[PDB]
């Protein structure tokens, strides 16, 4: 859920 | 008998003071300081003098394993910064290490979190409050063996168990802009519990939540999900939640209610794409409070910090019947409330995406499933 990093 | 389900509600509060200190890391979204910023507010609007503040206990290992595994809790009794190395392969197992990751105190954060849950659950089922509020609580994400979206231990699936004790049917809400997804898993095949879940859809995480998802077993329409679009605003959301949540309580009659407040929902979030302001996250309080059921209100989302502290102050006066002055208070934390030191906030030009039609069709197909409870 975090979009500045990873896929969550 | 002469009761009439009106009047002013007994409210209890969960708090630990040591909550704020704990760090998720060097630019990380979720800031447990946010659940203090939000108890320093409503301390200096003197809301302490209606409800009763308690600190809660930190729940055991032994709490935690009601739902998690043994393993699972295990390894986060164990993990810690300086310990990393070796255990490699159990972070990637249990999923911590990026979007969940390592930080001084994790496990106490844990226990603190879900200490605050499963005494509210409590205290409702002893009859001796009628709303129970803990804003460090609410970590919808949390899975049986691996923790998921800044979630590690699932407070709510915890809470929850806790009141099917002495409550045959429990309403879980959850207006967090992500899908519950933690909470629906845990009781997807079980009518004991039913998961209503209010998410923005598509492209998005946890990419869980479609609206034909609707349970299975014994629990087939049992979660109820609307999907939503960018940048709903307070007119299109107040339209479709009450009579939802109207048509759920008629067909399902629970005897206790969880409602998640997750703030990410919230115009501006960090993380979020709708466009709601307090008063319109705050309706929704409003709306399951009428309904005079034991409700357990958790926190959750929400990374705009001052808008998480604005959100769940007001909705503590709400749940109090307090009228609090738009003008904040003093605060140790005034300087994060500029420029303008407002309790309420206004929308964003954002294009509302969710069309009224598109709203209307799908709140017609959740009351299909509604019509298929006995
Ligand atoms: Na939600
Ligand atoms: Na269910
Ligand atoms: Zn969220």
């Amino acid at each position: 859920x975090n979009p500045e990093q990873x896929w969550g | 008998a002469y009761s009439q389900g009106g009047g002013k509600k007994k409210v209890c509060y969960y708090y630990d003071g040591d909550i704020g200190n704990y760090y998720y890391g060097q630019g990380h979204p979720m800031k447990p300081h946010r659940i203090r910023m939000t108890h320093n507010l409503l301390l200096n609007y003197g809301l302490y003098r209606k409800m009763e503040i308690y600190r809660p206990h930190k729940a055991t290992a032994e709490e935690m394993t009601k739902y998690h595994s043994d393993e699972y809790i295990k390894f986060l009794r164990s993990i810690r910064p300086d310990n990393m190395s070796e255990y490699s392969k159990q972070m990637q197992r249990f999923n911590v290490g990026e979007d969940c990751p390592v930080f001084d105190g994790l496990f106490e954060f844990c226990q603190l979190s879900t200490g605050g849950s499963v005494a509210g659950a409590v205290k409702l089922n002893r009859q001796q409050t009628d709303m129970a509020v803990n804003w460090a609580g609410g970590l919808h994400h949390a899975k049986k063996s691996e923790a998921s979206g800044f979630c590690y231990v699932n407070d709510i699936v915890l809470a929850i168990l806790e009141l099917l004790k002495y409550h045959q049917r429990v309403l879980y809400i959850d207006i967090d802009i992500h899908h519950g997804d933690g909470v629906e898993e845990a009781f997807y095949t079980t009518d004991r519990v039913m998961t209503v879940s209010f998410h923005k859809y598509g492209e998005y995480f946890p990419g869980t939540g479609d609206l034909r998802d609707i349970g299975a077993g014994k629990g087939k329409y049992y979660a109820v999900n609307f999907p939503m679009r960018d940048g709903i605003d307070d007119e299109s959301y107040g339209q479709i939640f009450k009579p939802i949540i109207s048509k759920v309580m008629e067909m399902y009659q629970p005897s206790a209610v969880v409602l998640q407040c997750g703030a990410d929902s919230l115009s501006g979030d960090r993380l979020g794409c709708f466009n709601l302001t307090v008063k319109g996250h705050a309706k929704c309080v409003e709306v399951v409070k009428t309904f005079n059921l034991p409700l357990l209100m958790l926190g959750g989302g929400g990374y705009t910090i001052r808008n998480v502290a604005r959100c769940w102050t007001y909705e503590t006066a709400v749940a109090l019947d307090c009228e609090i002055p738009n003008e904040l208070p003093y605060n140790d934390y005034f300087e994060y409330f500029g420029p303008d030191f407002k309790l309420h906030i206004s929308p964003s030009n954002m294009t509302n995406q969710n069309t009224p039609e598109y709203m209307e069709k799908i709140k017609q197909r959740l009351f299909e499933n509604l019509r298929m409870l006995p």
